RNA sequence: GUCGUGCGUGGAGAGGGAACCCACU
């Protein structure tokens, strides 16, 4: 649910936690893209 | 998809390639035949798959491509190649830390 | 960031020879001119498309993501 | 700080090692070229191994070449001599990763466990669109076969139904992956295993940063460090060694860098291993021991099993650890494997709940078992392995520093190979080996002449003297004669009393003599069509014969449980000779009989030793690889009390090594005729034959 | 010209300004 900008490792927190990377010092907490199905179009 | 590029970018670029279309003819548009999800009679499906390991970041060109549908023996959509090298056409290029999954309907 | 997939005005391909235009640019050490035209660019659209074109793509990949 | 963070980047950089240019390299070969090189290329690029390297990347420079040809010429064996199952696969989907493209595949479970592939298998790919599914596929279709690709199989992954999704890597620049289109039919069929290759080539890589890199580059010893008298005669004394032999310990012991021992065989090198094992353990340290064959590891693991001495002279046994499977070690030490020490260690919505169940069951004993292995690696203090080995996948994972490194029969391995096991911070590096001995494995000759099977032993003893040893403890007086005069030409001096203490009551009888020489006066060897291997039956048929008269002789009088081995310098000799000694005595000769080449038998110890010559038949005026001397030596140093060498006289006396051997074993009388029954009195027509030839 | 070798896994509703700094017609 979550990825960090250095390490990139997932870290699928919940709420009321915190949000400082486990691995690393860094709290950017990036998150990846939505699953869901996604179309573009060259036009 | 997480390459430094975009979305709509590499799908911009990607419309651009090439493809084989000798048996046009043969082929139907989608807007004519009653189908339902682009059904290869009137479409065809290719995969994109590329992602760097550790090192040497992957070009992408267009002999990556690869058609998922059936052409019945058909030999359209085929990516065209002409450079020496026979590479093709360099689409992008994604790092050790970068993944490209996509399909491409044509 | 990537060489044009096809010319702006003709719509001619040339990101295939991008890649032979820098080899030959650095392997044979030729000039922009002679190599365009050993490439196969008769129009000057082309010729200014691939010599104008900036590597953009490289820049960004020198960064960790 | 700073130190131990550039210690550990190094250390991680040394075990973690790009291979991507290695596969790149290799792939490009041509499985269907018949050549003795990868490409056509000049051969100008190849160069001899320089006694001297500048720096690290003129060292691998040189390397390179070497090591791609030693490949190549081993992937061509492994497709002549070699003939595996081929299978068919289905493609899928291909990704394309660094210069390389990712081939999904499914297979069958069972073709999978019949053909042995494993994640670290080359193979070879092909487009028959031709085949007839009930003609027979062979190798030999696909060297017909013009379209054939290199695959590397990254991962072996099982899925529902029995399937296994295999995953293949290949070239881009490839032609043949044009063809491989979704939902097509492709025959595989391996070709060789690319773990010791990948290796070799990520040592070399490593090289860099590597402590000893600078000693290794410029082959030169650390000097000699002066060590009091006192402690030499200390160590002799607890030890019961030789002056020679205390005195390479203390000397090894006391100065850091490369040690080099030069002991003939029976000159106590493997006693002066365990010696410096055992005052190194007295003076937590862990120390890595490579033996180049297996049956060299088997025998230090045996001979540590009984103790080890310290300086006071009590005996006391460490936990040694063998990093090896199963099948390769030897069943007496079979304890002392990894993989038994981590055994005793530890040792509708239903159904989908059951499964989750036994999911987590088995996720918990692999965590069970890797902490068990965790335990058992972390507390032993002795790991004992080969070259090969000692890069195990484990090991790196686990991160360990091995502060002191041995290698035995340095001079049977070569640079890459004996630099293997330098990768884990080896400061202290002790090299016991005698050049004499046989070369390393190279298949290929292009690659001896560059020098290739040159050992880094050899050049570092070239660059300076190593530590000699010239007093022998294990051969018999008689036997070393003619090893000594013509291999060693002297310097190899007889212990006080080896003849006394060698003196056996089979000794006595004239047929069996501590050295005697028998011909065969009617015997041929047939070549193998595939193998490439001689064989011949009445060499196997009178050690046979032998060994049932000694047995009947001394039955229960002696017991002969591991003390009689038999060496054959073929693979297909050694193994008809196993199956007929299985066949006519039974279950016995897996304990009382041993069967081993001379490569493979290389620093083995046994009472009564049996040299086998395949090259039995005149007519092919060719003795093999036989004739260098190395080879003789090293069959021969085997012998403790009795050695009876089985050949035929006419085809040996062409070579000039030979045929002085045979003119020495005249002058002692110790030439012996023998043929099929001649120790029958019933088989009279093997007495008429002898009496004719005489 | 035949030689070694590595691994055991159901319907519903709904509030933000005042200032500062730039740009275009
Ligand atoms: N001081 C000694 N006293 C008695 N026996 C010795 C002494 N030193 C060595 N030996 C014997 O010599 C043998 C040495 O064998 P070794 O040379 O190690 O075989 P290989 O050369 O095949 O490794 C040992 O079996 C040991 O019994
Ligand atoms: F020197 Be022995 F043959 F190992
Ligand atoms: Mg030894
Ligand atoms: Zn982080
Ligand atoms: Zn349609
Ligand atoms: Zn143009």
């Amino acid at each position: 649910k979550y990825i960090c900008a250095e390490c990139s490792s997932k870290l699928s927190l919940s709420r009321t936690d915190a949000v400082r990377c486990k691995d690393c010092g860094h709290r950017i907490l990036l998150k990846a893209r939505t699953k869901r199905l996604v179309q573009f179009e060259a036009r | 998809n997480t390459t430094v590029l975009a979305d709509e970018f590499i799908a911009h670029r990607l419309g651009l390639i090439p493809l084989q279309s000798m048996d046009i003819e043969q082929l139907e548009y989608s807007r004519d035949c009653f189908c339902e999800d682009h059904c290869d009679k009137c479409s065809v499906v290719l995969t994109l798959q590329a992602f760097g390991e550790s090192e040497s970041t992957t070009n992408v060109y267009s002999k990556d491509l690869v058609i998922v549908s059936n052409l019945m023996g058909r030999n359209i959509g085929h990516p065209i190649i002409q450079d020496k090298e026979g590479n093709g056409v360099l689409i992008c290029k994604l790092r050790k830390g970068q993944e490209l999954k996509l399909t491409c309907v044509a | 960031m990537i060489v044009p997939v096809r010319c702006f005005s003709c719509g001619k391909v040339v990101g295939d020879k991008w890649e032979s235009y820098l080899n030959l640019l650095q392997e044979d050490e030729l000039d922009e001119g002679t190599a365009l035209s050993r490439l196969g660019l008769k129009r000057y659209c082309c010729r200014r498309m691939i010599l104008t074109h900036v590597d953009l793509i490289e820049k960004f990949l020198r960064y960790n993501p | 700080a700073e130190l131990a963070k550039q210690e550990l980047e190094h250390m991680r950089k040394r075990l973690n090692v790009d291979m991507n240019p290695l596969y790149e390299i290799i792939l490009q070969w041509d499985y269907t070229r018949n050549s003795e090189y990868p490409d056509d290329e000049p051969i100008g690029n190849y160069s001899d191994v320089k006694d001297f390297f500048n720096s690290p990347a003129d060292y691998q420079k040189v390397m390179k070449p070497l090591l791609l040809l030693e490949s190549w010429q081993g992937l061509c064996s492994s497709r002549d001599r070699e003939d595996y199952k081929p299978f068919s696969i289905i493609v899928g989907n291909r990704t394309a990763v660094s210069d390389f493209y990712d081939v999904y595949a499914s297979v069958a479970k069972q073709v999978i466990q019949d053909c042995g592939i494993s994640e670290s298998d080359l193979i070879v790919m092909a487009y028959l669109p031709d085949f007839r599914p009930d003609k027979r596929l062979s190798s030999d279709d696909f060297k017909k076969a013009q379209h054939t690709c290199l695959a590397k199989v990254r991962t072996l992954k099982n899925t529902k139904g029995g399937n296994v999704d295999v995953t293949l890597r290949i070239h881009r620049n490839h032609s043949f992956s044009k063809f491989l289109t979704l939902r097509s039919e492709i025959y595989c069929v391996k070709v060789m295993q690319m773990t010791t290759i990948e290796r070799e080539y990520s040592t070399l890589e490593g090289l860099e940063y590597y402590d000893l890199v600078g000693q290794i580059l410029q082959a030169k010893p650390s000097p000699p460090v002066n060590v009091d008298a006192a402690e030499i005669e200390t160590v002799k004394k607890s030890y019961k060694l030789n002056t020679s032999q205390a005195e390479a310990i203390v000397n090894s012991v006391s100065k850091e860098g490369f040690s080099l021992i030069q002991g003939p065989p029976g000159t106590g090198k493997t006693k002066t291993i365990l010696g410096i094992i055992g005052y190194f353990l007295s003076t937590k340290q862990k120390i890595l021991i490579c033996a180049p064959s297996n049956a060299a590891v088997d025998e230090i693991c045996l001979r540590l099993k009984s103790g080890v001495y310290d300086k006071q002279g009590h005996q006391f046994k460490p936990q040694l650890v063998r990093v090896g499977r199963s099948d390769v070690v030897n069943v007496a030490i079979k304890d002392l494997t990894l993989e038994e020490l981590v055994d005793k260690r530890i040792g509708g919505r239903d159904r989908d709940e059951m499964r989750e169940k036994n999911s987590v069951n088995y996720r918990n004993r692999d965590l069970d078992r890797r902490n068990a292995q965790a335990h058992i690696l972390a507390v032993s203090d002795i790991i004992c392995s080969t070259l090969s080995g000692s890069a195990h996948d484990v090991l790196a994972t686990m991160g360990i520093k091995f502060d002191t490194v041995i290698i035995d029969e340095a001079c049977q391995c070569t640079e890459l190979s004996s630099i293997i096991p330098l990768r884990y911070g080896g400061k202290r590096c002790i090299m016991v080996g005698d050049p004499n001995q046989l070369p390393p494995t190279v298949l290929s000759g292009a690659a001896s002449n560059f020098k290739y099977n040159q050992s880094l032993f050899v050049r570092m003893e070239k660059n300076s003297s190593p530590y000699l040893l010239d007093v022998q403890y294990r051969m018999h007086p008689s036997i070393s004669k003619f090893p000594s005069s013509e291999f060693y030409q002297g310097r190899l001096k007889d212990g006080p009393g080896m003849d006394i203490l060698n003196k056996r009551p089979w000794h006595q009888l004239e047929p069996l003599a501590p050295y005697k020489f028998f011909d065969i006066i009617s015997g041929r060897q047939e070549q193998n069509a595939k193998t490439m291997s001689y064989t011949n039956m009445e060499e196997i048929r009178v050690a046979i014969e032998l060994v049932d008269y000694l047995f009947r002789k001394f039955d229960n009088k002696i017991d002969f449980t591991g003390k009689i081995g038999i060496i054959s310098p073929y693979r297909e000799q050694m193994q008809k000779m196993r199956k007929e000694f299985a066949r006519y005595f039974g279950g016995m000769i897996n304990k009382s009989i041993d069967f081993n080449t001379i490569d493979g038998f290389q620093g083995q110890e046994k009472e009564i030793i049996l040299i086998s010559c395949v090259r039995a038949d005149d007519t092919k005026s060719s003795v093999g690889f036989l004739k260098d001397f190395r080879r003789m030596n090293v069959a021969l140093t085997r012998a403790k009390t009795s050695i009876w060498v089985l050949g035929h006289q006419r085809s040996l006396a062409k070579s000039k090594l030979w045929r002085d051997l045979i003119e020495d074993a005249k002058d002692r009388s110790c030439l012996a005729y023998a043929c099929s029954g001649f120790l029958d009195p019933r088989n009279n027509r093997a007495q008429s034959i002898l009496r004719k030839f005489n």
